[PDB]
RNA sequence: UAAGGUGAUAUGAACCGUUAUAACCGGCGAUUUCCGAAUGGGGAAACCCAGUGUGUUUCGACACACUAUCAUUAACUGAAUCCAUAGGUUAAUGAGGCGAACCGGGGGAACUGAAACAUCUAAGUACCCCGAGGAAAAGAAAUCAACCGAGAUUCCCCCAGUAGCGGCGAGCGAACGGGGAGCAGCCCAGAGCCUGAAUCAGUGUGUGUGUUAGUGGAAGCGUCUGGAAAGGCGCGCGAUACAGGGUGACAGCCCCGUACACAAAAAUGCACAUGCUGUGAGCUCGAUGAGUAGGGCGGGACACGUGGUAUCCUGUCUGA
RNA sequence: UGGAGGACCGAACCGACUAAUGUUGAAAAAUUAGCGGAUGACUUGUGGCUGGGGGUGAAAGGCCAAUCAAACCGGGAGAU
RNA sequence: UGCUGUGAGGCAUGCUGGAGGUAUCAGAAGUGCGAAUGCUGACAUAAGUAACGAUAAAGCGGGUGAAAAGCCCGCUCGCCGGAAGACCAAGGGUUCCUGUCCAACGUUAAUCGGGGCAGGGUGAGUCGACCCCUAAGGCGAGGCCGAAAGGCGUAGUCGAUGGGAAACAGGUUAAUAUUCCUGUACUUGGUGUUACUGCGAAGGGGGGACGGAGAAGGCUAUGUUGGCCGGGCGACGGUUGUCCCGGUUUAAGCGUGUAGGCUGGUUUUCCAGGCAAAUCCGGAAAAUCAAGGCUGAGGCGUGAUGACGAGGCACUACGGUGCUGAAGCAACAAAUGCCCUGCUUCCAGGAAAAGCCUCUAAGCAUCAGGUAACAUCAAAUCGUACCCCAAACCGACACA
């Protein structure tokens, strides 16, 4: 992604977030249940979390 | 390694749990049936008397389980000895498992109905009535003769309930021990028995226990379904008008028009948003449906509790004036309504959008309106099936998740066996990448499965697609019967048929589970086809019969073939299940192409274009099983969506209908009661109480009092002309509470003389009627206004808030208040009524 | 409490003889839980997440054990179990 | 830059990508827990405990920021004490610690050699401490020479183990002068004429030349032995490339490179050239570093051990 | 009557006079059988302080990490 | 192995090996080893010899197992019992418990283990740490001193081995429990309401707050006996009795205030000693009453119609669970433990500070703040398994 994320608001942004922490916070939950066959989603989760605050970070500072 | 998880702990508890109960099961099956060579005395003096014995046995107290290993038996050699059926050891297992509040898990031709015989038996001992469900009147009015020589032979009579039958009649179908039926006509008497205006005039009995034996539909997909809610001749609907009226005065920029403003809201291009949204979030412009000419003008705002009613009427007419344009969305022509429809070009002369929308649509052009209609009676289905004592219901291979069956309502799953060594063939699943290699491949499949003997099953969704296999089919060239959905005797018909050899049959939408299947053709419907049967026909056609079917075994059993996979995995192993029943060889074989609607919930293009990349390869390979893996977990993805939003609407029904439970909680109670003069005078102290703190304020001054207020809410709505400031001024020995017991004695004096010119019981009976006047009246409107809060919630809670415990206590105020004013009203119809004076 | 730290807390449920035992007695569930998790962040994880009611939360530091990986000797990592008492009047 | 990847033991599973948001490499950014100069107070390093100010939300608490010491400067205050000072508070800037060797300074052995040992030697070595820079130190004669002249400092070779010093023992050891590497001279102790005129430092721009990824890059087949040919034999080809490494034995022509010919969006080294800012040139008339040179006493450094001992430094008393 | 004592006898505790064993031992100082003190100049737990041309010593050149008529480690050092 | 040279050597070849070696004539050495009580590695010798680590001691049957003196179960025998039992601190860190294996470890075998592998296990407002406060002592803004590094030290700030708020009984896991469950409590803060009101310190006063030895009065833990309750009449003479065996338990907290110990009390007026002020302490002088106050083991009541209780009945995948459960008192003896941080007595004359109570100063006074009741909220973080006179700590060892 990362351009269609920057086309996105500050709030935008923050309810994005907070949706990618929930269901990294879901898939966490899933795959430590032993019951998680599509390993790699957490990691691109993980990644995509990333995006966003470094979006935010260059949306707050400069 | 490590980690002996949570899924390994589901597979090993629940496996052990189910094995350690049918161990108990198993010594208890043990125990019954330890030997059993001859048997005598069919049920004339001695096992009919058993019914009266063990109802004698629990009214010294015995329990009706501890009869568990006795009663059964009396059921069994009965079987044995009317119709010739020895009850095998997984019957009295299903049995006990619908004796108690478990899932009966057995393949069909098991004896199905001879399971259910069992815990009707048990369940109808109590003298309160068996309510055993099927989808027809015909299967129940079949069965309910079967048994009939079965429960009449041991003392039991058996009740059918028809469509059509008298109240009289159906008060003997309820009362009878066993009653047989379908779903809705148990429901609709139900909300019939609720519109009685007497406990006289019901026709059902207190509902003691209700097998489903089909809780594949009902219980998850006919969960929800009313149909006999409120039925109108509309007769008037001109006060709509009068609310629609108020519109044109305001102008669509401001001030209560508005196509939902939004701050700004749009550019000044056509600003018919349909995606409606229905939200005005400017919070100024809301002021304008409150005073000046008169309705929610007390001080009631619009985001009230008690004002809902109006609010899902006067948004309709928002949502009908500014939104749904004359002569392109529709048109009134000689006052008939018709949709224009945009995309496809027609004209919907028989359609309409409901929800009142079609009502304000009539209601803003000069146009017959029907009434503003209000709900009666309704109930949802699963949560009547939670409303019996004991609830169980039975199922074939197609059982649902245990998990998901114990959070139905309370439904325990055991893997109730066969008893016979299942040698079903489920062949591994075939994919192609289009439609018509597939479809090639399953008529190369049929035609060699049609050469030795082999009957084949061949199901599909729906009418088209069996259209479409058929007209391939006869490219290939067979006789086919397809199983239409609407026809209950035809299905019977053909599927009874359908064994044979060298006979294939096509499927349309399985409800579940099918009609048995006889493989290797039907020797009992071949004797029955018989005008004149002899006991020399009959042994020949079983000969015949025996030959058919061990040449069918030979050939494999019966074949299915799944032309694609549905979004729920229970019909696609209804579909599959047909094969080997009874521990028969059969076979059963799924297929899917890359266009079915089942590659319709990817949505992936970039996966989708990477099955492309694989090849051809139509037949000798190793393509890829991760296809295959894909599908079955996309399937599992979206059985759990199905799960979803199927739970969703379930804890809709369950607020509804527990608002239900307490307005009908509180009918039973106010109706049931012996000397209901006692109760009308403590709801009215209770009453005069409450009306007159709305207006005179409890220890407050001489200053804060409302009289006029009082005294003319008095007079219109209690028939009271009371001197109020003159009892007041005249007398300063008066003090407090006083003229509370004042007013209140003056009202009993005026219903007393009132009962004693108009009589005791007639009093008693006016009060009954009157009660179930304002007491139906008042509630329907809450039925009103709780559909319209249902259907209305989506501007009232937004911000860190829920709605359902938002939706819930605007629900109970509205249900205080409608039942203060149905109090208020009840005691003023009451003191309102003009008997002749001396 | 920020919505956003409660979203890493809770870590892993964890089952095991001893948890089947103590959901049996005293409707206990055992999680594992972040490190530096504290019994009020604990509470509220599970009063949120799991939209349930919660009466107290009983953590201890479990110590990772010391392995031997081909003559390589490596510890394993502590990490924090939580006893989370579920209400009484919640019923499940 | 790319058709392959998700670092390794190390497979497996789940995935991503194939003509350009897979991966990789380089430039610039983001985040960068806690301890550690550790810097809010403390501490048994990776831990405990705060204060102050904001700003939230149901009012249960949360999140962020700052708060060490010293030096200088400024402001406000402010004793004994009148003014004032000391002190106090706040703000701004700088510092602190680490680092292998080189460098300058403050201290400074002993074994040993003398065939013992004390003057001496080892040796101003080892080590300790302080301070700084990419170099440091030194440096423009109160210097040498010898009646002829040289013209700052540093380093290399001769002078020369010479002259000397020395329980004249062990040992220590120049200089004058010559050949070379490199080369550069200025400012204050002060006024006027003229100004901002030379020079230097910062700053931006352009060009050149690099650096940090990269691109292309020649020319071989048959046969025999052999597990395998790059080897033997036979006939060809390239070379501004027969440096090297790998490929189943030893390959110029199989692969990566190699000679050569090219390449930077961004950061950046160094040169110029240009612009701005700070800075002042030249001319004339001045002035010419005082508790200093030198001396007495005591030490030290000069190759020079007080000797007939010049010269330099000074702890002490003096003193042009 | 009182209950003093660097009082008496004797376990814990502290110590170490005799003998035997042990002497590549069970133990780089012990075991067994006896022995001395055992309310005091006692003994013991925890923490702190004193640093080697030094400490400390009811004094034997004793002890200062199984090392002491000048500890241990690194360096001068490849001393001689 | 053969041939050859005077010798260091040389040449050829069989076999192994499977990829490099090098003539000749020159050049340079880390250029030749049997010795140095030489250094490292490997392997003999003594020699299958001494020894197998307290002379507390074993015997049999059954089980599993490929194999049983050592493991498990049972019946005997013997050893410790101021310990060779139980709980901790220090110290150690998974040795705890379960499954599994027997290569290595165990002075032997091992099916066993403190061993290998995997899994599980440590739950706290009241216990401890943390936290408030100080001793010895450490660092120590400034300061003083010192070639430099640094040394001493004021304000301060750390520092337990000491002072400071509160929980007990029963039950349960294979492994934790004053932590979990049941029951009954208690403590300290925050907020709010109500009622009353002079609150306030980095200051003053009290208190904390203290030695050795001896004595004998009241007690308790605890034990014995009797009564009671339940079971037994006993392999061999006797054993229905003055007989035999077992049980006869109950806390914290709340209330009462006892043996005992200490001290006269109350009111008024005054003094400036307590760095200033004080209604508090210190001191002085009157009046009045003589009994008022502080402290205090234990007992008793309650906690407790509960729990526990031998045993019995139902199940019981023999490991346990559900229900029931009789008596549950009295006398005597009695501590080194409690009254007691007391009393007497001696000389060697016996910590500090904070929490706590009180007094006011600056200051604020309808505020604030304090007092009492009630309601609500909070009590976070870390430790908690296991061994602790020992096979797990210090001794190289599973160490007399
Ligand atoms: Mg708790
Ligand atoms: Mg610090
Ligand atoms: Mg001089
Ligand atoms: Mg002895
Ligand atoms: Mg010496
Ligand atoms: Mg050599
Ligand atoms: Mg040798
Ligand atoms: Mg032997
Ligand atoms: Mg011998
Ligand atoms: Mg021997
Ligand atoms: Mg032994
Ligand atoms: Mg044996
Ligand atoms: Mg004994
Ligand atoms: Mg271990
Ligand atoms: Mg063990
Ligand atoms: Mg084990
Ligand atoms: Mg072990
Ligand atoms: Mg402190
Ligand atoms: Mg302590
Ligand atoms: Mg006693
Ligand atoms: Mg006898
Ligand atoms: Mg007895
Ligand atoms: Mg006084
Ligand atoms: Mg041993």
């Amino acid at each position: 992604k990362a351009k269609e994320l920057r086309e996105k608001s500050v709030e935008e942004l923050n309810t994005e977030l907070l949706n990618l922490l929930r269901e990294q916070f879901n898939l966490r939950m899933q795959a430590a249940s032993g019951q998680l066959q599509q390993s790699h989603l957490l990691k691109q989760v993980r990644r995509d979390v990333a995006r966003v605050k470094t979006l935010l970070n260059e949306k707050a500072g400069a | 390694q490590g980690h002996m998880m949570l899924i390994k702990l589901l597979t090993k508890v629940f496996g052990c749990r189910n094995d350690r109960t049918l161990r108990r099961m198993r010594k208890v099956v043990n125990i019954i049936n330890a030997m059993e060579p001859e048997m005598e005395k069919l049920s004339d003096e001695e096992l009919k008397g058993k019914t009266a014995e063990f109802r004698a046995r629990l009214e010294k107290g015995e329990v009706l389980e501890n009869l568990i290993p006795e009663a059964f038996a009396v059921v069994r050699e009965a079987s044995k000895r009317v119709f010739g059926m020895r009850h095998f050891d997984v019957q009295l297992l299903g049995g006990m498992v619908l004796n108690e509040r478990c899932i009966a898990e057995m393949r069909t031709g098991e004896g199905k109905t001879l399971t259910a015989t069992l815990p009707a038996y048990l369940n109808a001992l109590t003298g309160k009535g068996v309510h055993v469900v099927t989808v027809n009147d015909y299967l129940a009015q079949r069965d309910a003769e079967n048994n009939r020589p079965l429960f009449e032979f041991l003392g039991l009579t058996v009740g059918i309930n028809l469509p059509g039958m008298p109240a009289p009649a159906k008060r003997e179908a309820y009362a009878a021990d066993i009653t047989y039926g379908t779903n809705n006509e148990y429901g609709f008497d139900y909300l019939r028995d609720n519109m009685a205006f007497s406990p006289e005039e019901r026709v059902q009995r207190k509902l003691h226990y209700a097998l489903v034996d089909e809780v594949d539909s009902i219980l998850i997909d006919e969960a929800r379904t009313p149909l006999i809610i409120s039925g109108p001749a509309e007769d008037s609907s001109e006060m709509y008008k009068r609310v629609n009226k108020i519109i044109p005065h305001l102008i669509r920029q401001e001030k209560e028009d508005s196509e939902t403003f939004q701050g700004e809201g749009h550019f000044s291009v056509d600003e018919k948003s349909r995606q409606v949204n229905l939200t005005e979030r400017g919070l100024v412009l809301i002021e304008e449906l409150l005073v000046k000419e008169g309705i929610m003008d007390e001080g009631e705002s619009l985001y009230s509790p008690a004002n809902i009613m109006l609010m899902h009427h006067v948004t309709a007419a928002l949502r009908a004036h500014a939104l749904f344009t004359r002569d392109v969305d529709y048109i009134v022509k000689d006052g008939e309504v018709i949709i224009v429809d945009e995309h496809t070009g027609r004209t919907m002369q028989g359609r309409r959008w409901s929800d009142g929308l079609h009502q304000a649509v009539e209601a803003k052009e000069g146009v017959q309106i029907q009434n503003e209609n209000q709900t009666l009676a309704s109930i949802t289905f699963q949560n009547y099936f939670r409303l019996y004592e004991k609830l169980a219901g039975m199922t074939g291979t197609a059982d649902t998740e245990a998990f998901e069956f114990s959070s139905i309502y309370k439904l325990d799953t055991v893997v109730v066996p066969t008893n016979r060594p299942m040698i079903r063939k489920d062949l591994p699943d075939l994919v192609y990448m289009t439609e018509a290699e597939k479809i090639q491949a399953i008529i190369e499949d049929i035609k060699e499965r049609t050469a030795k003997g082999q009957p084949v099953l061949v199901g599909t969704i729906s009418i088209e697609k069996s259209e479409l296999v058929s007209n391939e089919l006869t490219k290939a060239g067979i006789k086919h019967n397809v199983l239409n959905a609407k026809f209950h005797a035809n299905e019977a018909a053909i599927v009874a048929q359908a064994g044979y050899p060298a006979a294939v049959t096509i499927a349309t939408n399985m409800a579940g589970r099918g009609t048995d299947i006889v493989l290797g053709g039907s020797w009992q419907a071949e004797v029955a086809a018989l005008e004149n049967p002899t006991a020399e026909q009959i042994e020949k056609i079983k000969a015949d019969w025996q030959v058919r079917h061990d040449a069918v075994l030979e050939a494999g059993g019966l074949h299915i073939i799944g032309t694609e996979r549905h979004e729920s995995r229970r019909i696609d192993n209804q579909l599959r299940g047909r094969s080997g029943r009874q521990g028969d060889a059969g076979s059963s074989r799924f297929y899917l192409s890359m266009e079915d609607a089942l590659m319709r919930i990817f949505a992936s293009d970039r996966v989708s274009g990477m099955m492309r990349k694989l090849g051809m390869k139509p037949g000798e390979a190793i393509e890829h099983p991760w296809v295959t893996k894909a599908i079955a977990n996309a399937q599992r993805k979206v059985e759990s969506r199905n799960f979803d939003i199927r739970k969703q609407l379930l804890e809709y029904d369950d607020v509804a209908n527990d608002q239900r439970r307490a307005i009908y909680s509180q009918r039973n109670e106010l109706l049931d009661v012996s000397d209901v003069s006692e109760t009308i005078n403590s709801i009215r102290e209770d009453v005069f109480k409450a009306t007159i703190d709305a207006y005179i304020p409890p220890q407050s001054l001489e200053e804060m009092w409302d009289i006029p207020g009082l005294q003319e809410r008095l007079k219109n709505d209690f028939d009271l002309d009371l001197p109020i400031a003159e009892w007041l001024d005249k007398e300063p020995e008066l003090h407090e509470e006083t003229l509370r017991e004042r007013i209140l004695a003056q009202s009993i004096e005026v219903y007393q003389r009132k009962e004693e010119v108009v009589g005791a019981e007639m009093m008693r009976h006016f009060e009954k009627g009157v009660m179930l006047q304002t007491l139906d009246s008042l509630w329907k409107e809450h039925l009103a206004a709780m559909d319209y809060l249902r259907q209305g919630i989506h501007l009232r809670g937004y911000a860190q808030k829920d709605p359902k415990q938002e939706y819930k206590r605007e629900s109970f105020s509205m249900f205080a208040a409608m039942l203060e004013s149905l109090k208020y009203e009840v005691i003023s119809t009451l003191s309102k009524v003009q008997v002749r004076m001396p | 409490i920020r919505e956003e730290r409660l979203l890493k807390v809770l870590r892993a449920p964890h089952v095991s003889e001893k948890a089947s035992t103590a959901m049996e007695k005293s409707n206990t569930i055992v999680l594992k839980v972040a490190k530096d998790a504290t019994k009020a962040e604990i509470k509220a994880a599970v009063q949120k997440l799991f939209e349930v009611e919660v009466e107290v939360v009983n953590t201890l530091v479990v110590k990772g054990k010391v392995k031997r990986h081909g003559q390589r000797i490596g510890r394993r990592s502590d990490w924090k179990k939580a006893y989370v008492t579920l209400k009484e009047g919640q019923n499940l």
